[PDB]
């Protein structure tokens, strides 16, 4: 079930006796992170880095103790040797902990790992603060959602992200710390 | 003589309450292996916890305990 | 299929998303990512980025003597297999808006 | 016949719908930051099927709002 | 004798409650403060049933 | 002595629900309250049973 | 006395579904209004079999 | 003397206690295999906790038969 | 002749801890198959700590059958 | 002669144990399932383990069965 | 003729066995719905794992029967 | 005719094996709903195992209808 053992390290010897000499092999998106979760540490004692990343920017790469990511299943924590996990969250509240701060980021969705090295890297889509999200607009927005179910099964499930979407920021700027 | 024998009778009918208590006991530290199994570095305070729950669940225990103990000498 | 006009205004992750399920009504076992890697002002070494397909290739790459990605733990709604082939759109998806952002400020 | 979670059950992929959640999470930002999220949510591209190599019509894309909700 | 048997239960729902309990905290521990403290209102409020199952098994003795 | 069995069953129905209280207050804690309105609605639609199983007793022993 | 152990069963059954209910309030707290309206069309018709072992033990020591 | 006849009857009956805390240890030490298969590197430590809870839970079987002992030679 | 026909009765249902025990002994198993069906590469340590559950699980059986068989010949 | 009538009844309430090992092996077969529906692969060495696992809880129904015909004609 | 009486009671004490495997079987072929539901492309060797689940825990209802049999016609 | 009363109690004792079974068919048609939950598209396949199912553990309902008719009338 391994039939073509694929790699960076493989690449160049397939790839030099068919592409003319003056040509370098192209080089490969794993050369550009040293972090793996193969290559063991990252822990030692609570600190883990968590790598918080959107599409236009990253919010997050420096190591907090305790995350909280809001997966579909509920909010779980994740500590410095945690599960390997491969989460997907629902539209809900990231907060870092690296003592007694706290900074709260409510995500639109996307996935969040873990990986077996224990470096979690959550990876979101839009990553708006709730200090610049208003509490009008979002009921606003519900109020004529929860009001259409038309017979489009692709506007159902519209409807339905847009649903749990609005509900879930409703629910997470009004109970804020 | 059926005034010491109902005594012996209805205790080992009483001490059968000790087998839920159990299988509480178990079904709680089961949950604390697959606690400490997701994230083990709370597992100091997660079984403190269930220490926590494992003393106020043993306290029916010894509610039953008192009640056997009860009825088959006083 | 060719996309054209891709630097109108500026790059979003909504295009190359749309892309990246232009690609996905296709329906192969891998991709292949042909841009220029940004490295500096000077230089433009370009990269091969591979995307595989989640119950066709992925699984089946990630097996030496049993599997590999059997230790992470799926927390998805639904079963392995149809979260992986979400993830191999993000992944594509992300990749492409990379790839179409180095190669513009290439 | 499409089994899984319910976009994927609707025909929607992924892409659409965590585009879809982003864009809804757009719609409810505040204005000194909406102004700015719709620049980072406007799509300007086109596209042409090739049925022989160079033969084909095209369709163009010039949505500044945000990500097609509809069918597709 | 027969009468003390409820204790089986409530102490089977002791444990799962205090099992799912771990559960709750090992998804989230930063909340476990107000877990806990609804762990013991559920735990106090089954000790209703408990004690009402232990009464019972006076009153039939002494009554 | 053999009517007051059926406590068990509620105490662990109410071990069971205050469980679930516990893990549902994990999952999303900014509803700690509601979660709790609904524990509380299933818990006292639930002592119909208790009232139940606590007054066949004293229907059999004093009536 | 015999007859009312049968009350147990409808407890536990009930707290199953009322912790049932607790989580799928924390799943999703939209269709909450459906969850209690199939939730109390569930309890009652559990509370038949319930009213059904009570119609047994209300035959049985009066008929 | 019936006295002892219902004592062996409760010897026998007071024994059927160990079903729930036997269903309980199972149960546990099944949640031990998928919580060391959660994570591997943590295998010794969910074993050393599987112990402190079988260490814990056996004391229900310790109560019950010393119980039983108290029945048959008491 | 109540006595020894007693010991009969009594260490006949003395042994439905045996239920319990075979039922936690299924979840065991069971749990066994599903952490050997999550990484399929750690299936020979856990199935021996899942032997190791078996053979300390099957203390409180043989519990049981020591009163059983203290009844019945003791 | 109540000394060989008690017996049935005792045998009758000795074979109860023949519950709960069913529901054990149930949930295990069952597990079992839902642990080969995840990954087909592994199917093979998961009903080796189901199969070690029914041979090591089927003696807890063959030592039901013992105990009963140690108690109906011995 | 507390024989032929002990006989049918223990009968009626025999046969609450069956209550074990009723629940055993209801779980374990919820439980092939389930792994039938996760991916149907399996559902041929999954029911053929079901139904040999299915003969392997009757196997404890025919104990059942079994015991039935032999405290009711000898 | 105290076989004739104990033929009643029997009888009475007989059936509470239906409770086991009406447990595993309540989970079995439980679990029926979540998967029906799970993929609405296969809504007519999954309700075709569960009355084979259904069958297969209404075997056991009349199981212990077989030996309740077998004390109260043969």
């Amino acid at each position: 079930e391994a039939a073509a053992p694929a790699g960076p390290k493989e690449f160049t010897e397939v790839w030099n006796k068919k592409a003319p000499s003056t040509l370098i092999v192209p080089e490969f998106p794993s050369n550009y992170t040293a972090v793996k979760a193969v290559g063991e540490g990252q822990v030692h004692g609570d600190a883990f880095p968590v790598n918080f990343y959107t599409p236009h920017s990253i919010l997050s790469q420096a190591q907090k103790d305790t995350v909280v990511l809001p997966g579909v299943d509920g909010y779980f924590g994740v500590k410095a040797s945690h599960v390997p996990t491969i989460a997907q969250l629902k539209p809900g509240v990231v907060e870092l902990h690296s003592g007694a701060e706290s900074e709260k980021f409510f995500v639109s969705g996307g996935f969040a790992f873990v990986h077996p090295n224990g470096v979690t890297d959550i990876c979101v889509l839009e990553a708006a603060t709730l200090d610049q999200v208003d509490p009008a607009a979002v009921k606003s927005a519900l109020a004529a959602a929860s009001a259409a179910q038309p017979t489009d099964e692709f506007e159902q499930a519209a409807n339905r992200a847009a649903i749990e979407l609005y509900s879930a920021l409703e629910s997470a700027v009004e109970a804020k710390a | 003589s059926v005034l010491a024998a109902s005594k012996m009778v209805g205790a080992g009918c009483a001490t059968i309450a000790l087998a839920g208590v159990g299988a509480g006991l178990g079904v709680m530290f089961g949950s604390l292996i697959n606690g400490a199994a997701r994230n083990p570095n709370i597992a100091k305070q997660l079984v403190g916890y269930a220490l926590l729950g494992f003393a106020l669940t043993e306290s029916i225990a010894l509610f039953s305990l008192l009640v056997v103990f009860l009825i088959l000498f006083a | 299929l060719a996309i054209a006009d891709t630097y109108k205004v500026r790059v979003t992750f909504g295009q190359a998303s749309l892309i990246v399920e232009e690609l996905i009504k296709h329906n192969p076992q891998s991709y292949q990512i042909l841009f220029n890697k940004f490295r500096s002002a000077i230089s433009f070494k370009p990269t091969v980025a591979t995307i595989l397909s989640p119950d066709l290739l992925e699984k089946q790459l990630e097996d030496v003597t049993g599997n590999s990605l059997d230790a992470y733990d799926i927390e998805a709604s639904h079963e392995r297999s149809d979260v992986l082939r979400d993830l191999t759109e993000f992944h594509l998806g992300v990749t492409l808006y990379n790839a179409m952002l180095e190669n513009n400020c290439s | 016949a499409p089994s899984g979670p319910f976009y994927r059950v609707a025909g929607m992929s992924y892409l659409r719908y965590s585009n879809i959640c982003a864009d809804l999470l757009r719609n409810v930002l505040k204005e000194p930051f909406k102004a700015k999220a719709q620049a980072r949510q406007a799509i300007h591209f086109r596209q042409a099927p090739y049925v022989d190599g160079k033969a084909g019509a095209s369709k163009v894309y010039e949505l500044e709002n945000g990500i097609p909700k509809t069918a597709n």
